[PDB]
């Protein structure tokens, strides 16, 4: 249910906000993605 | 070997992939032995 | 880098085929040429289609998340 963000390696929705730095729980590897938006995108097939 | 000295963290032994993305610089020690006489 | 869905030139599907063409390759022990001619790939277009095929992707898919 809901999620903010992602790590590079152990693959984990995180969720975050200001202050709690930009780690992860387990293995540091600070880098994190950002997870799709909800509001889904439509393609033309050509 | 190459590694990340950062602040607020210990020492992770950095990877290119790694330095690439958080533009670093995939450098190490330069260590000497010097004598104090 | 997946199979073509269909070829350029021509038309005629030849998104299945891969698997076949593979196969009739490993297994069945036959030569390129043949295999081709195996899977209904008369005309030149359809038939470098798959035989210049690279299939990168088996390569992106051993990464990880
Ligand atoms: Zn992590
Ligand atoms: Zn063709």
């Amino acid at each position: 249910a809901t999620l903010k963000y992602i790590c590079a390696e152990c693959s984990s929705k995180l969720s975050l906000s200001r202050t709690d730095a930009v780690r992860c729980k387990d293995c540091g590897h600070r880098i994190l993605l950002k997870a799709r938006t909800k509001r889904l995108v439509q393609f033309e097939a050509r | 070997k190459p590694m990340v000295n950062e602040s607020d963290g210990v020492t992770h032994a950095l990877y290119p992939q790694e330095a690439r993305l958080r533009n670093l610089t995939y450098s190490s020690g330069l260590f000497v032995d010097v004598k104090k006489r | 880098m997946i199979v073509p869905v269909r070829c350029f030139s021509c038309g005629k599907v030849v998104g299945d085929k891969w698997e076949s063409y593979l196969n009739l390759l490993q297994e069945d022990e036959l030569d390129e040429g043949t295999a081709l001619s195996r899977l209904g790939l008369k005309r030149y277009c359809c038939r470098r289609m798959i035989l210049t095929h690279v299939d990168l992707i088996e390569k992106f898919l051993r990464y990880n998340p």
